């Protein structure tokens, strides 16, 4: 969260929180309540961003579930889709924490090691989040889906 | 180190939900408090060095036998020691405050605190005595509300150390 | 800390490059010419 | 560390005589293992990643609980560390059966894992299976000669940890 | 080479090669005309390995050329075969220098950055190797047969 | 022994045993049935060996035995060829080893700072070592000769 | 560490209280001891290795099989290890003999030695008669009015593993 | 002490005294008479040293007894002259000992801090070590006035 | 360092093409005279110290002002640093004999030899006389055959350094 | 020379030379004179001092110039002698600067290894050089001879 | 580094020469300086405060562009390392005096002072009358026969940077 990271800084230096972060968490506690709105639309609507983004991905990259991809396959097709599920909920806690410590923490952390064993492909994730993340900006509202959109960013430069 | 927004996260996380009206109603408690915890942490943190002085000296003044000859505060070295150890004290109430949970505490603080104290040497009643001295000093410093919300801090910390 | 109490990092975070004590352990530099 | 050659040159050192009859049987017989060990030894060597997945996902599928949400594997972080726990028990396994001997596995290995386990919340039972899965997709990749060897030493870990 | 890790080894410790060194670089160059007909053997045989290696390459893992992955295209196809004649010409400097250290300079040592550089994926990585392996294996003598085979699993290892 | 040296090298790396190392391992299980046979002979011609040895390393040096030698007297003298005995026996140890590492964990390691504890002249050692390896190796035959040649060798070098 | 000089301005500060007439007396009484204490010290460090012959020539005659097969001190890198300990021992022998203090040997060599002995399986009766023999080899040297100075540290490194 | 100085130092590289710093302790054991005779004096004459500094002091300095002022009162005045006592105390303890080791653990290692604590001024600190100085350096003889000003100037530098 | 082996790949991996039989027999080369190299190091390792031994002796014995005072090889640290250095060239003319290949002595021994022993006032001339010594008694005990392979390197370090 | 070992010293912790040293320095060279006459006597007695030792460590040590003995010979055992008395002069050179670092520096770094390249036994060194202050410190008087034995057991355990 | 004394044991120790009667006066010689010597250097060392005060206050009087902005002294941190350069020029002419030989100060002082100040920038010239400034204020202070010795190190200095 920012609270906690403003903490972690201000004990690496041995130091109570300057105004700065005292004032950038007066910032983020002013915001929260529509930080909460932006994170309820999309759990809201949660089935139709992962379904749009399986979707473009598939058209994307048609090889994941072709045959010897690692989506082909009913079932694979429904964890790639979990998978996706998975980040869409990451996000909605990074949204709601105002960091991206939640998604870094639960599915950044490890995820090249754990998508090797899998034999997951890391691009076709990158393809996938930029499709989640244009659905996430399609639903949202002018500056809202800004935010939003730096989170996807983010998971991507992580991805990739 | 979680504050309450991280720790409704996990526990939304364990349960791999999706966030509804409770987690809402939660994190909407803690922004509400949000204000309250900012005001009361700038306070503390611009009159620190005031508190630590005057919860010290009543400490001193309470247990003289301390910083006179065979006390565990007698040397320059050991009284640094012991003003450093308030400050330490004050510093992470004021973080567990802000972050509004205990995890600090557990986490940064009483972790092995009472080993280090019994091979050191270091009186245990009289650091919770110094701990309290902080909490009644800073508790007019930062008013009712902000004093009751400092307060579980405070005797989280005497309690852990007992 | 094995040595100055107020120069461990958690309250000093500039303490290890602080002055040395006599409760310090004995410290070697290699001053000699570094040719 | 010690292998079976190096424990017979140790016993014989600490009795202090040079080699009997029974000696050179076990040195002969340790010889006689050693083409199986190296051809095993290199087979692994080349589907350790195969190896490590398909144990992975047997585990996953016999426990789903450890992977989905509240389960000890549920992370990336998790994950990954499951996997790295499971790559060193199988090159462990390996050099012990290379070696003939399992004095590997009790230093490198096992002498504090039960402790480190139960200090992390990592389940025992969970691991064993995990070390059984491996075990028997290895036995299909060495051969039926080269399974046997490789059991004992699976089961080593395993008994170790249990 | 061996005589290159030996020496290495024994003036890392500041000592003249002890008679294990010595025997290790004995037994290697006591075998080098086996070693040297084996690797003269595959050089023979460029274009059936990499030809047949391709071949199973693709129908294991059709969707390495199918539109959307990696080697889709005739010219992608053709870098394929040119990385595999690579490490073929690797494999070959390994088993003459007694040791793979040849592939490890050349062709293992940032291999993995490489090929992320590249968007080649590992698993077709290894499944290549692998199946170089394979066709390599088939064509030597029994006892020179595991002498390539080690080789083989040396690389496939390095891959993935 | 050489897979304890393999296997340590290997782990020291965190990898698995190098195609050289593994062919390494072969030749040494294959060496093994002549390293036995070798170790046959030393051991059954230990009490020749020892008297030659001592008689020719004392007309060699005859300070050792003179008065005011470290080996002057019987009993001395009877320690020294105990000490002969240790060494051959470590000897037969790195033949059946395949390495040196027997020797040198038995008898190498701190042996300067014992025999300085004990007033023994290293360079005696060094003759009496030459001395054995020159009995020993006029039993054998001049394949077993080399091999148990290098063990001496190793003994004395690092002795000197 | 801690020397005599030092043992008394400590325990006269953690009283506070000035240095009084038995304090001086007990001042003077170690520098009346210096000389004897600095000849000691030099004629041990100009004999340590002869010391440490004798006394572990007469250990391993009265307990022969610590250097035979099966005798904790049989190897090279054993009997190395032994010597080396005895060094140790009477390096730091001297060293509180020098100071005229037992602070040292507490706190740079007692200092969880018995269980790193137990531990490591080294016989601590042996070393005690190796300090033993020591303490008598050393006593011929120095002369008996260093040898009565060496006796006590000798069996306080003595009392230690005991 | 010296002689702790000089085991430490020779305990920090394994080996016995050096001649040289065998000589250094000499040298101390010998001037040990004469440094007790200088400490006892300073003894003797402590309420003398106390109150000629105290004075001395509060006239250089009227503004710390005066209303305001940190040493005004009873108390604060007897809390002044009581530390003043403790370093008098102190610089005895670093003649004894022969070094300013025992002042530097006992009186300077944290004396900012603590008398920052206290709201005490360290000019003032200092310029109650100098007026102590000069009392001390008057009661005593030419030859020793400059080893207790060495400890006096120590105490100065180190409070400044 | 490089071998020849390793130097045909180089070239041959910069041209970018397969082994052809220029290279091979080039490797049948080094592979012919593999066997003698292992024996002539496994010589050299014996006699290391007493080559050195010798070879001092005749430089000093041919130059005794060097040892006598006022000379470069006058101390023992002077001395220490005479026979460490003759050591040194042993082993790498050992190091590059067993790979064939000068390349390693250049790395190493002869990158600024000259200016640093002139630097030092060390006589490069005496230094020659050395490594011709160590020349002769290294050949007088490996045999001829080893001899000239081994006295090639000797003379390409005698001419690099004069 | 004690200067020396004062100025490194103070060079090291950084700050001019302490009254405590200025002291040992003016005690140093105001008895310059009698370490003069103390390495003049020594150097009067050069023949007796050197062939006394020889004799003594000669009949403690009959190997030594044994048939096969490292001084065997009437050559060796000159340069036995010139040895000695190489050491002996290094002894006055120690006297007369006040300290063992000419001892170091010239004759004890690296003794070690050179007499293990000359087969010299060290403990010969050592009965020769306590055969030496056997000798010597008799001819001086009891303040001297204690000073010069210093050096003497200095390079006795320098040597061991 | 060498002083007076190690100078005279160099020269004989070349030679291979015991002391004779030239050597006993050079010694001498030295030892009756000695004493001129310490007082001079116990003069420095109370004082070097007030040297470096007074030489400072001369160098940035003549050169005031040096402390304005712009100069090479414009800063605190850079205004400290001014002083503190002077303050080893003062401690070390103060060294190589006690000693007696200039040896000190071409090891420590001047190996490579000129390059790596001209690499900063710092002007030669204005730290050469700095030297003299110090000189000039030392000359005065610890009397003309002090002084005439001290001037040797500190032109020397001067010229070294020169
Ligand atoms: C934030 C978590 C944390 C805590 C709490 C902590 C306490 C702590 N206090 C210490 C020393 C000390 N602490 C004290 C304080 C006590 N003496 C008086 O009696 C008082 C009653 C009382 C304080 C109110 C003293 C006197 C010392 C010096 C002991 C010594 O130096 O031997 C030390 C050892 C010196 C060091 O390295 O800092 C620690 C670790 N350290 C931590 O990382
Ligand atoms: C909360 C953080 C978190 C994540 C993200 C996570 C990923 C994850 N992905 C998995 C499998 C999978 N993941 C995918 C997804 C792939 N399909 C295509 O190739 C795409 C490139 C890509 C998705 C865009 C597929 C197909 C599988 C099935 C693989 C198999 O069954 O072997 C599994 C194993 C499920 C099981 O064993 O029951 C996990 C745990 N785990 C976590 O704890
Ligand atoms: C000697 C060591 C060495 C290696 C191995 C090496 C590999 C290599 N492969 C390349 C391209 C390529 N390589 C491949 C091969 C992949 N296609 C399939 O997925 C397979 C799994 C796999 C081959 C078996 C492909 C598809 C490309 C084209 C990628 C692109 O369009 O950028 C390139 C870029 C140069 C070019 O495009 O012509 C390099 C440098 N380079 C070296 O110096
Ligand atoms: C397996 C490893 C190992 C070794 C090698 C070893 C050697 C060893 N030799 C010893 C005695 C001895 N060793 C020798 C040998 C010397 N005599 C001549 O000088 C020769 C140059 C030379 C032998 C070739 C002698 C003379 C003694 C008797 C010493 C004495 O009586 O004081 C001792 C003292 C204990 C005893 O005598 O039982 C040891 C520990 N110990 C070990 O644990
Ligand atoms: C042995 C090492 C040691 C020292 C040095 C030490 C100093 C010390 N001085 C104290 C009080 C004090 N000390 C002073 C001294 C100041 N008054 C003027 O400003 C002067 C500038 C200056 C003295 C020359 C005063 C005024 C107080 C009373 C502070 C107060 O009660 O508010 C206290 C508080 C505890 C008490 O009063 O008993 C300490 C710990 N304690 C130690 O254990
Ligand atoms: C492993 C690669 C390597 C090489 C090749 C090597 C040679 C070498 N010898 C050196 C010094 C030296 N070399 C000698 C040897 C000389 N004495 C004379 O009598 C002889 C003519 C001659 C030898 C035959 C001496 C005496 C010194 C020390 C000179 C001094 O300390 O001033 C130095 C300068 C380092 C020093 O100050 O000691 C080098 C680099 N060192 C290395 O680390
Ligand atoms: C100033 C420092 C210094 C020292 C100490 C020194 C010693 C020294 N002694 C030497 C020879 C020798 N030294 C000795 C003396 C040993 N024989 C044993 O019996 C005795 C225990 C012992 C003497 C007490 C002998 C016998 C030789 C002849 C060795 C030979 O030529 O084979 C040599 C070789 C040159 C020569 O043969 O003349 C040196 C360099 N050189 C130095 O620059």
């Amino acid at each position: 969260s920012v609270v906690t990271k403003a903490i972690v800084s201000a004990d690496a230096e041995a130091r109570y929180l300057s105004p700065g972060e005292l004032d950038r968490i007066r910032g983020f506690v002013s915001s929260g309540e529509r930080r909460l709105r932006v994170a309820q639309t999309l759990t809201e609507s949660r089935e139709r961003i992962i379904k749009q983004a399986g979707d473009q991905l598939f058209q994307k990259r048609p090889d994941l579930v072709s045959p010897g991809g690692n989506a082909y396959g009913a079932e694979r097709t429904a964890s790639c889709l979990r998978d996706l599920d998975y980040y869409l909920r990451l996000v909605t806690f990074g949204i709601v924490a105002g960091d991206v410590t939640p998604i870094e923490e639960i599915g950044v952390i490890g995820v090249k090691e754990m998508y090797r064993n899998l034999e997951v492909p890391l691009p076709g994730m990158v393809e996938a989040v930029k499709a989640m993340k244009s659905v996430a900006t399609g639903l949202l509202s002018g500056d809202d889906s800004a935010e939003v959109g730096y989170y996807f960013d983010y998971l991507a430069g992580a991805l990739a | 180190m979680q504050d309450a927004i991280t720790s409704v996260i996990n526990t939304y996380d364990v349960q791999g939900k999706y966030f509804d009206t409770s987690a809402f109603d939660k994190l909407k408690a803690y922004y509400a408090t949000g204000e309250l915890r900012v005001r009361a942490a700038g306070t503390i943190s611009a009159n620190a060095a005031t508190i630590i002085k005057e919860a010290s000296a009543k400490l001193f003044s309470n247990q003289p036998d301390l910083v006179r000859p065979g006390g565990n505060a007698y040397t320059t070295r050991r009284y640094a020691a012991c003003v450093r150890d308030m400050d330490y004290f004050l510093r992470y109430a004021t973080y567990a405050m802000l972050a509004g949970d205990t995890s600090i505490l557990d986490e940064r603080v009483l972790n092995g605190l009472k080993e280090t104290y019994n091979s050191l040497g270091v009186p245990i009643s009289s650091t919770v005595q110094g701990i309290q001295a902080m909490k009644e000093v800073t508790g007019s410093l930062v008013g009712s509300g902000a004093a009751k919300e400092m307060g579980v801090y405070f005797d989280y910390l005497s309690s852990g150390l007992s | 800390r094995s040595g100055n109490p107020i120069t461990n990092e958690r309250g000093n975070p500039a303490g290890g490059i602080s002055d040395k004590t006599s409760l310090s352990p004995q410290i070697f530099k290699l001053t000699q010419d570094n040719r």
